[PDB]
């Protein structure tokens, strides 16, 4: 009678092994520093307040992106049949963001785009006028 | 003291508070800490008070 | 290296840059045989032959 | 005819077409079918597949690999392992009174709440799949633990692969 | 004051009846209007009649129907089990119980809402269960051909449909598991207009 | 050659696990680089023992960055 | 040119027009104009009777349309679903949304290189033909995918 | 008949561990961004919205990079509105720019006030057809 | 590499699996799961009737068990003993303790490289069989040894 | 107490003793380095380093 | 000699000892081709070439 152990797969690579064992320590460091940040300052509000969902905002999308933001939100507005607005001066330094997600709601995609942007730019949505505006950071 | 919804029907609301204070509360009635109650909706779990807030289900 | 394009430079870091009225970009930096751009949200590499 | 999606949760019938193609020795086909569908032969086929079974006295335990029998990083299911799933149903048809416990286990890396959520979701999906064949709901209880206890060590790559598992215990009384 | 059995084409109307238990039996068009705070453990009606009762404080009860009755009950019932085989129509406003098992054979129209720790419901044919606003921690739904189910599961949802069966939930469960055999269907049926509606998350996103 | 094509095989995951841009401060500046040390013991010579609990070092001071870096400058 | 590539990977226009001819002989309609390309698929070979469940034979056609979409280069693909009116509006809107969701998830699982895939289903609010004798047999129930080839 | 798995399946266990590590670090970074992000309230945010006058509905093309006074004088001339100034210009006046092809005057002025920020603002009166440019003391 | 060992000394996995096959066909249960391993032995083939004494023929089997244990590298080995209900609770507790102590002493006397040996008995507190007809012939009366393979 | 930078090394190899005497031997081997306490009502075994230097 | 591991050096004596927050140890000492550690309560030797 043959004896097997149920994890059995394709052979691995040592560089992949080294990358994974580095990355688990990196992720653990990120986890503990996130816990420290949360315990050292409390959250206040949510960006769903400034960007609420509405009708025809739920036509879903699977998205991979690793570039600038303007043409991406232009594609989003063209899909959503919404007016698009640009507010403020575009900075000399380009803002580059990466998103890899599968079949989500457009309002949540906009919200995580805002979260990945941070203090560089902000998003406002007025669904009564169906206008999505991107405002830059008036800094420097 | 906060309260929450437990059972919702069109017309009448069944509400139990945070400490367990039950309430078979009518749409036209007085509620403690919020005055009266303005609106009751069943498809969306939102009750409007006369003091000016919406009370919903817990999370 | 002086490069005239319409894309966005990624890898080596540029020293000075300008934009046109058309929005086409001019970058100025040191030399390197490789380059990196983000074309349409997708990353791509470039070879500098003749360096 | 046959449906690869679980035969639409219908009772499978292999011996009829087996004795049909044997007549095309019907008794030979019948004794071949009761040889092939027997407990020893189905355990041998389930060991040909990547499924672990241990019987120790009365309590019996079944071990499923998450990474091969699951859709990746999700409570969704792998679909190609449906013959192993049908073999699981055919083997578990033989114990129609035993109380069932089912549990899930994962590795060490991530948020503890995240691991608990994932393991609970996977265990509940397995519970619902077993209930989908008509078993009474009080016969089973599901729980997904995180990294409370593993049969291997998480520092080794292969052992950390071994750590995540699905456990199916059942008694006799 | 322990028992009341009526047969033979009459109307019984009463109010302010306080009781620990009374055995009620209704047959042959018992037109019953009750407006008292009745505490009881057993009730029975045959069918083909209406009954309107306001105020029930029952620790336990069990109803089996054979005819085609129309019953509305106010109060608070700690219910256990229900089996339906005719063309029954029932409405209960509040039910704070723990475990419910419902079997439906031919035609049922039940209006239920409240708090349930564990619920299972089997539908055979031409059976409707509008259990909207009825919150269940554990929900188990097994539906055969031509069945209608509208559920409000909050945490853990388990559903199976054979063919031509419609199951619509109305709450985003933490855990969801659904299966269709020939032509079953399980749908979300939300409003797309709530200003604070949550979408699919990491753990509940089981693609149908 | 084998390790280079294996490195290229998993391009998105490297960017997933390494993002300087999330740590880039608002004035386009790289955060400075530090190092830690716990329970340090130095025996310089006889008659002298130096013991410390924790210590920290600024390796690289902060500076401007035109563009965020990548893993290709460090692992290719 | 000995080191620089001559063409994109897996490219043969004879194979493109061959699979186009075979697909139009199969019955699924391929529309080509300028830079915009559309593909319309009837629901009979895709789903069951008003249900969001896939037959096992549909995956060969799914692999074939994935092979066709593997040929070109594109940024955004959009799938829109249409159906008939059965009981409500909500029922077929949710049905079309679910069918578009699951086919978009399978297509994104497949390695067709696109950055954005939008999935939506309008239910039955835009009919194409007043011939409404059939239900799912009627050709108004459909799923069509559209994109524009870039460069 | 035949169903195939996806091409980029994490078949390797080390690939699986690397992918879930990427998932964890992405979620942790998202939590860091969420706890860091500063959100202005959408109600009492100090931005002059659209006053919705009928003169403001026109669409035009404007390219400019410099001061603000002659620019808003041209805007008031195009809208046939009177214009007044409250306050004084500083030693260094307003240095702003706007370049667009099709825009309406209300959000043109909203973008103008957004570029102005805090040292100056504007007020629109469509009852008495005027625009006022307010400085800061 | 010529001066370095190719493998651990005295190791052959073929011999390991064939003697494990011999153990299971002799009915001494060996459980392999993950990196952890268990060996359960019926006490009726080992000791006398409710007595902490050894038959002479059991020493060959114990030698075979030690020879199998030679094939692995370990840290700690745990020994438990179990019995059936005979007279009291403390009587079975002390009998299980004595039997486990004796077998631990002989396994230490044999040269198996273990750092830690833990030993205890439990009497009949935790059965493994609901069918409790037999006395010392019951399968609940047993002796278990557990460990985890280190690297 | 914190772990001191100089490691504390114990060499004990005996055979078939009870754990209480084992722990007493361990604490005697420690001497002035560390101490061992057991509270069995709360089922807690603790060690304590020497607060010194 | 500078040595980084996660183990405990025993024999040759070190000049300075440093520890991480994650079970990692570093030592600096004189040169030696040979070391002796305790792995898991069992004492072992170590041979190092290239010196």
């Amino acid at each position: 009678m043959k004896f097997k152990k149920p994890p059995i797969n394709n052979p691995s690579d040592d560089a992949t092994i080294k990358l994974a064992e580095a990355a688990v320590s990196v992720s653990d460091s990120m986890l503990e520093m996130a816990k420290v940040e949360k315990v050292i300052t409390p959250p206040s509000k949510d960006n769903t307040l400034t960007i609420p969902n509405a009708y025809n905002l739920q036509a879903r999308a699977s998205v991979d992106w690793s570039g600038p933001i303007e043409e991406l939100t232009a594609r989003i507005a063209k899909a959503a049949h919404f007016r698009f607005r640009v507010l403020g001066k575009s900075p000399s330094v380009p803002v580059l963001i990466s998103i890899s997600t599968k079949d989500e709601s457009l309002a949540e995609i906009l919200r995580d785009i805002d979260y990945q942007a941070g203090k560089k730019a902000s998003i406002h949505v007025y669904p009564n006028s169906q206008v999505v505006e991107l405002r830059y950071a008036k800094i420097y | 003291i906060i309260y929450y919804i437990q059972a919702v029907i069109p017309g009448r609301a069944w509400l139990i508070g945070s400490n367990g204070s039950t309430l078979t509360v009518r749409e036209g009635s007085k509620i403690p800490g919020y005055g009266m109650v303005k609106l009751i909706d069943s498809l969306q779990g939102r009750i409007l008070t006369s003091s000016g807030q919406v009370i919903k289900f817990s999370q | 290296m002086y490069v005239r394009t319409n894309l966005t430079i990624l890898s080596p870091g540029w020293l000075a840059s300008m934009t046109s009225a058309d929005g086409t970009h001019a970058y100025e930096m040191q030399k390197s045989p490789v380059l990196l751009v983000s074309w349409h949200g997708k990353v791509m590499q470039l070879k500098v032959e003749g360096l | 005819c046959f449906h690869p999606p679980y035969n639409n949760f219908q009772p499978d019938r292999r011996a009829v077409k087996r004795v049909g193609v044997d007549t095309g020795g019907g008794t030979v086909g019948l004794v071949a079918s009761i040889y092939r569908d027997s407990k020893r032969k189905i355990i041998r086929d389930l060991q040909k597949q990547d499924i672990q079974y241990v019987e120790y006295g009365d309590t019996r335990t079944l071990i499923i690999p998450t990474d091969k029998y699951f859709m990746f990083s999700s409570p969704r299911l792998n679909e190609i392992c449906y013959p192993g799933l049908n073999n699981v149903i055919r083997l578990l048809n033989f114990y129609p009174q035993s109380t069932i416990y089912v549990a899930g286990f994962t590795d060490n890396v991530g948020s503890r709440s995240h691991k608990r959520k994932l393991s609970q979701a996977q265990a509940e999906t397995m519970m619902t799949f077993l209930w989908a064949n008509g078993i009474a709901a009080k016969r089973l209880k599901a729980e997904g633990y995180g990294d409370k206890n593993a049969i291997s060590d998480n520092a080794i790559i292969h052992g950390s692969a071994q750590n995540r598992r699905i456990e199916i215990q059942w008694f006799t009384s | 004051l322990n028992r009341f059995r009526y047969e033979g084409a009459g109307v019984v109307t009463g109010n302010n009846l306080r009781t620990s238990y009374l055995d009620l039996y209704l047959a042959n068009e018992g037109t019953t209007r009750l407006a008292g705070n009745i505490g009881l453990q057993k009730l029975e009606a045959v069918g083909n009649g209406v009954t309107q009762i306001n105020g029930v404080s029952s620790r336990n009860l069990q109803i089996v129907l054979k005819g085609d009755p129309k019953v509305l009950i106010s109060g608070f019932v700690n219910l256990r089990q229900l089996d339906m085989y005719g063309k029954g129509t029932l409405s209960l406003y509040w039910i704070k119980s723990d475990t419910l098992t419902i079997r439906a054979k031919k035609a049922a129209k039940i209006q239920l809402a409240g708090i349930v720790n564990r619920l299972d419901v089997e539908l055979w044919d031409f059976a409707q269960f509008k259990g909207k606003y009825l919150r269940a921690q554990r929900s188990f739904v097994k539906t055969h051909d031509k069945s209608v189910a509208e559920i409000s599961a909050v945490n853990h949802q388990s559903s199976l449909a054979t063919d031509a069966s419609d199951i619509y939930y109305y709450n985003l469960s933490k855990t969801r598991a659904d299966f269709m055999a020939f032509n079953g269907s399980v749908l979300d049926m939300r409003e797309w207009g709530q200003s604070d509606l949550k979408d699919f998350d990491r753990y509940n996103k089981q693609f149908p | 050659k084998i390790i280079d094509e294996q490195l290229n095989k998993q391009a998105r995951n490297l960017d997933a696990i390494y993002d300087f841009n999330s740590l880039v401060l608002e004035h386009n500046i790289l955060p400075p680089v530090l190092l830690e040390g716990r329970n340090t013991l130095n025996l310089a010579d006889a008659q002298s023992i130096r013991i410390s609990d924790r210590t920290y070092k600024v390796a690289k001071q902060a500076h401007f960055i035109t563009t965020p870096p990548t893993w290709r400058q460090y692992l290719w | 040119v000995p080191k620089l590539p001559c063409r994109v990977d897996g490219a043969c226009d004879a194979t493109i027009i061959k699979m186009m001819t075979d697909l139009n002989k199969k019955g699924i309609k391929v529309a080509s104009v300028g830079q915009n390309y559309l593909i319309s698929i009837p629901a009979s070979a895709l789903f069951a009777d008003q249900s969001p469940r896939l037959n096992w034979a549909s995956y060969s056609l799914l692999n074939e349309i994935a092979a066709f979409l593997k040929q070109f280069r594109k940024i955004a693909i959009t799938v829109t679903s249409y159906s008939s009116k059965y009981v409500s509006v909500k029922r077929e809107r949710a049905l079309t949304l679910a069918r578009s969701r699951v086919v978009s998830e399978y297509l994104w699982s497949q390695g067709v290189d696109s950055r954005i895939i939008f999935t939506q289903g309008l239910g039955s609010d835009k009919p194409i033909t007043s011939y409404t004798l059939g239900g799912d047999r009627s050709p108004n129930a459909r799923v069509e995918i559209t994109f524009r080839r870039a460069v």
